[PDB]
């Protein structure tokens, strides 16, 4: 968790701060909507339904899916519908990531993570 | 009981879309007064409008107050309140003065009134 | 009283929210003017570049524009915005302009006057100043169609004899932050440059009538240029005014506040004493 | 007098939604003007001098005025000065308006009203 | 007794006026400390230049105080006082310094005071 926490608490702070001012569409430059975007889209990652835990191994997967841009193309509405797809899609056929970070605690090879993931992406959006 | 699990969908919907277009609306309000309404954006403009109905449509006549303004009084069902705001929400309803939407009970009441009215 | 201080608070607080809603759509309103007077740019130096080098390249020395003329009645046009809050802006202007013409020649009937904007406009009238042209409720957008019509009236006022110099007091852009009063002459033509370079041009046509359409063009554009300027500025100045005063009304909230804190506090620890006197007394 | 009191209430709500934002006044667009000013006159009728009780016939007459626009023509000041000589002028000649209002307590007969009062604006 | 049946009409007309002048200027303190002074328009502008001549117009040297006020004191009699207040209600003085209406005994006085400095 805290490999990716780190990222979290740096993209908040940068859109909390510039929310406020970019409150019109469009009118900041690239340089301040990429950090509003990527705030839009890591606070819709932070909502959770009632009654519904979501459990460590799956919280880092989904917070890593963030952190990294790897949602800097899906629309603000989706996020959601992505969030629940992925982890399905993790957990029917890639339970060995899931048990990897259930032992270990930590991310040592990412890498099997990146390439199941962009198949998803290509597959089923 | 404002929650999915103990009314229904649509009612959760429409609801909060009112609570939603009415803060806009009041978020607006000053730059309305001190600049000109001309000023306001398409999308902006038509908010204010849909808010301008809804916020006169919650109005209702009753009947222990019908001596006071002898206005006959109203009993609405939760089916059409929910109607009524979602088709003024939903913007079917928007060729219709803002006059017709005070005091009037359901909302084809305020349809034929629009019409009672000459317009 | 407490409830001085309570109705003060509220008061203070309504009128942050009205400078903090003023002060970002006229940062949305500068964002787009700015690059709006840079846009025009290449098109102000073509046209200049065009009429300066088929003037001063051979073009006469006597044409009416041009040619040196006795002066006696000066023409002003003067630039205002159509609604305030943008803190000294229209005031540097109007006292300019004002105590210019008073250092030479007070009487209505010397002069001709031009303003744009209805706080220029109500300024001359309540000074008992009378003004030949006008025009307001323009636009915060403003293209040349918008202006074309006072544009074409001034030069051609100047181009019927009516005027025999005519001056531009207007606001400058220098900076985000500080701005300053401009005087400078639309006609007649002073501002001369060497015979560098010609471009392509028609053989047929006289210089005169080609003087008499390409210059005033020139001058109108110039007029659309010192009004982007005026925008530019404008939205800056209601931005930085409006900016300065959201910072006054928090102070004064901060300063309010903790004084209806410590009234409310010193009187609830004097309830307190008097439950304990009162309870020790039976 | 329940009549006329509806229409002086609406009026000054809408002018005490206004006052909070009325500092600067070349600015708000025209309409917001029509509030203001219609509230500012209102005012001025409620302002009364102390042992000076109004009839009410004579409270109807003044209050129809104003909220039917007839007192919004006549400046902030010299309103004050029109409603003396305005209840004068009723009272003066055709005292049939005040008589009526005194009977029925109705009204219902505001043609004459209007056009009487027409007479009186003319050149006072 | 300030009531229009024990004093003048001139007397409670004047009174009238310098407190409805003091309290728009006291109205106002907050609108100046907020936005610019150039902002205000040529009413409140005038207002507050009267409203800061009279609180001074109302201010004199007492004789029982000349250790204190370093003036020899004066005494002023109501013609003098209302005379005085009407005048620059009225807007007669208001090419005066406010500086001219502090501790002088009547209107003559300000006016040779304005005198007595270029």
């Amino acid at each position: 968790m805290k490999q990716v926490a780190g990222k979290l608490r740096l993209d908040l702070a940068q859109y909390r701060e510039l929310q406020a001012f970019a409150q019109f569409a469009s009118d900041l430059d690239e340089a301040t909507r990429a950090q509003l975007e990527r705030g839009q889209r890591m606070t819709e990652i932070l909502k959770q339904p009632q009654y519904s835990p979501m459990p460590v191994e799956k919280q880092v997967v989904i917070i890593y899916a963030g952190t990294n841009g790897y949602l800097d193309d899906i629309p603000v509405e989706k996020v959601k519908e992505f969030e629940d797809g992925f982890l399905e899609y993790i957990e029917s056929k890639h339970p060995d990531i899931l048990e990897e970070i259930r032992e270990k605690k930590a991310l040592d090879d990412e890498l099997e993570e990146k390439l199941k993931k962009a198949i998803k992406e290509f597959k089923a959006t | 009981i404002m929650d999915p699990r103990i009314v229904s969908e649509e009612h959760y919907e429409v609801a909060r879309r009112v609570r939603e277009i009415l803060q806009r609306y009041k978020d607006l309000q000053d730059i309305i007064a001190i600049l000109g309404m001309e000023e306001l954006s398409e999308e902006d403009k038509l908010i204010v409008q849909r808010a301008r109905k809804i916020q006169r449509f919650l109005s209702q006549p009753f009947h222990v107050a019908e001596h006071f303004t002898g206005r006959p009084g109203k009993y609405v069902p939760i089916e059409d309140t929910i109607r009524g705001f979602k088709e003024i929400l939903d913007g079917k309803l928007d060729d219709v003065p803002e006059q017709a939407f005070y005091m009037v009970g359901t909302i084809e009441e305020a349809v034929e009134k629009a019409k009672k009215m000459k317009k | 009283s407490l409830r001085d201080i309570k109705t003060r608070i509220n008061a203070t607080k309504k009128t942050s929210q009205i400078t903090k809603a003023m002060e970002m759509v006229s940062t949305s309103k500068l964002n787009r003017a700015e690059q709006n007077a840079k846009s025009f740019v290449p098109y102000m130096e073509k046209i200049q570049e065009v009429v300066a080098n088929v003037a001063l390249g051979a073009g006469g020395a006597s044409h009416p524009m041009l040619v040196s003329r006795p002066v006696k009645k000066t023409g002003y046009l003067v630039i205002t915005s159509d609604r305030g809050l943008a803190g000294a802006y229209n005031s540097n202007v109007l006292r300019l302009v004002y105590q210019t013409i008073q250092k030479r020649h007070a009487c209505p009937d010397e002069y001709a006057i031009i303003v744009i904007g209805r706080v220029g406009l109500s300024f001359f009238r309540k000074r008992n100043m009378p003004v030949i042209l006008d025009i307001t409720r323009l636009p915060d957008q403003p293209s040349f169609a918008d202006i074309k019509e006072i544009a074409r009236k001034t030069v051609g006022l100047f181009a019927d004899g009516t005027f025999d110099e005519l001056y531009m007091y207007y606001n400058h852009y220098v900076s985000a932050i500080q701005q300053e009063v401009t005087e400078r002459k639309l006609l007649p033509l002073t501002d001369l440059a060497e015979n560098k370079q010609r471009t392509v041009y028609e053989f047929e046509p006289s210089q005169e009538e080609c003087l008499d359409v390409l210059l005033p063009q020139y001058a109108e554009s110039l007029i659309y240029g010192a009004l982007l300027d005026a925008k530019a500025s404008e939205h800056a100045a209601r931005m930085t005014a409006m900016k300065n005063a959201t910072d006054n009304a928090n102070e004064l909230i901060r300063t309010l506040t903790l004084s209806y804190n410590r009234a409310r506090q010193a009187a609830i620890t004097q309830e307190i004493t008097e439950i304990v006197a009162g309870a020790n007394a039976l």
